[PDB]
């Protein structure tokens, strides 16, 4: 969907596993705010709005 | 009429639908027989801390 039309799709649950995500494309951006991804692997939330 | 459509129909379209429990039913509608029955569907409802 468009930047004008963005989603809004709350996972739960269901499980995000991270690893799958982790090796996606051959290069992104993962400008994960607050705790980095590697720590946020290890680290479960009540309600991630996608 | 034994299909789903125009029903009790209570849930008037809202925005807050948050987490579902679409699944096997939990009453478990038993074809009563044999006579000398009455599904005592004893239901205890509480809610603890959330």
């Amino acid at each position: 969907a468009s930047v004008y039309a963005w989603n809004r799709k709350r996972i739960s649950n269901c499980v995000a596993d991270y690893s799958v995500l982790y090796n996606f494309a051959p290069f992104f951006a993962f400008k994960c705010y607050g705790v980095s991804p590697t720590k946020l692997n290890d680290l479960c939330f009540t309600n991630v709005y996608a | 009429k034994s299909w789903m459509e125009s029903e009790f129909r209570v849930y008037s379209s809202a925005n807050n639908c948050t987490f579902e429990y679409v699944s096997q039913p939990f009453l478990m509608d038993l074809e009563g027989k044999q006579g000398n029955f009455k599904n005592l569907r004893e239901f205890v409802f509480k809610n603890i801390d959330g």
